[PDB]
């Protein structure tokens, strides 16, 4: 392990100093269908001409984004996305950008959001949930390992690939720091207490996030949830979790640890790193190594009929593309 | 019980980011 991450942090490095610029154009692609949508961009199904390839492109508003204050953010999202590999990670083809907006094409994950499965099947047995947990584990292993933060994890981020695996998209938060960062940034329910309290944090955030995660898709539901965010940000606070009666104790405990209000109490921002987690109990089934390597037993696999097809996924208005005749903000997007 | 309670709750949809 420390030895695979030990080679896996010079690839980063050096594309990490040397990113890629305008692989493409719009021309090159088909617009399709579109697959999904954010409170940034959005994504739509394209196609490459020349290739026959399908693709996922998000496309973000130039604009839209200064607005929103998010011009640091999308610069790091497209960096970061480009310098990485893991096999949990969507792959970034191409990356251009016009007179009016900011475009990264990437690998299309037909499998759907795991939020819709779930939201479906309405709960995941604790095995399938262990499956997919302990996918995210060795990626934030991983991506905790490059200095980076996530910041955003939600099964509506997390992608279902043929085999039913794990595709980890939006990276629209992602961070490289090695000390303390103060933005206020997440989805509200996955949101840890800290980040809430505006007292700078670090990567302990993704590691709760996680027991979100575990939690709501082992009962079906968030720990916390209310009808308007700020609720839900008194309820994250009052360190109070309740389990449903059907978690094991196994979990229930490991959950203890992850939900822990007190990030010096927090599995994962422990001595023992990312190893008391993989070592918990819940966890004494798991071939760590197995999963790295794609080689386990996939509990659920969505069925797809034909490349371009995008049953997986809900059906979205269409906005039409465009772009205008003038730049619209060339100079602060000039590292894109 | 609390999923009813969950699937009442005008939170069930897909969730976005947090912004400014
Ligand atoms: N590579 C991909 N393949 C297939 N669908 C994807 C891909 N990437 C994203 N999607 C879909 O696009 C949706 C929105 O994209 P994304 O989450 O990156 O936008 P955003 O503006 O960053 O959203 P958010 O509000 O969560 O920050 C996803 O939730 C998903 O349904
Ligand atoms: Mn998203
Ligand atoms: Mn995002």
């Amino acid at each position: 392990v420390k030895e695979f991450l030990a080679k896996a942090k010079e690839d980063f490095l050096k594309k990490w100093e040397t990113p890629s610029q305008n692989t493409a154009q719009l021309d090159q692609f088909d617009r399709i269908k579109t697959l999904g949508t954010g409170s940034f961009g959005r994504v739509m199904l394209v196609k490459h001409k020349e290739s026959g390839n399908h693709y996922a492109m998000k496309i973000l508003d130039k604009q839209k984004v200064v607005k929103l204050k998010q011009i640091e953010h999308t610069l790091n999202e497209k960096r970061i996305l480009q310098a990485v590999n893991f096999p949990f990670l969507v792959k970034l083809e191409f990356s251009f950008k016009d007179n009016s907006n900011l475009y990264m094409v990437m690998e299309y994950v037909a499998g759907g959001e795991m939020f819709s499965h779930l939201r479906r099947i309405g709960r995941f047995s604790e095995p399938h949930a262990r499956f997919y947990a302990a996918q995210i584990v060795l990626t934030f292993e991983y991506l905790h390992s490059l200095d980076l933060i996530y910041r955003d994890l939600k099964p509506e981020n997390l992608l279902i690939d043929q085999q039913g695996y794990i595709q980890v998209t939006d990276f629209g938060f992602a961070k490289r720091v090695k000390g303390r960062t103060w933005t206020l940034c997440g989805t509200p329910e996955y949101l840890a207490p800290e980040i809430i309290l505006s007292k700078g944090y670090n990567k302990a955030v993704d590691w709760w996030a996680l027991g979100v995660l575990i939690y709501e898709m082992a009962a079906g539901y968030p720990p916390f949830f209310a009808d308007q965010p700020i609720q839900i940000y008194e309820k994250i606070v009052s360190g109070k979790v309740r389990f449903p009666s059907h978690f094991s104790s196994d979990l229930k405990d490991l959950l203890r640890n992850l939900l822990q209000v007190d990030l010096t109490k927090r599995f994962g921002n422990l001595k023992n790193g990312v190893n008391d987690i993989k070592n918990h109990k819940w966890f004494a089934t798991t071939d760590w190594i197995a999963i790295y390597q794609r080689k386990v037993e996939a509990p659920f696999i969505p069925k797809f009929k034909g490349p371009g097809d995008t049953s997986n996924f809900d059906d979205y208005e269409e906005e039409e593309i465009r772009v205008s005749i003038n730049e619209k903000c060339g100079k602060e997007f000039t590292e894109f | 019980t609390t999923y009813a309670d969950f699937i009442a709750s005008g939170r069930t949809g897909r969730r976005n980011a947090i912004h400014d």
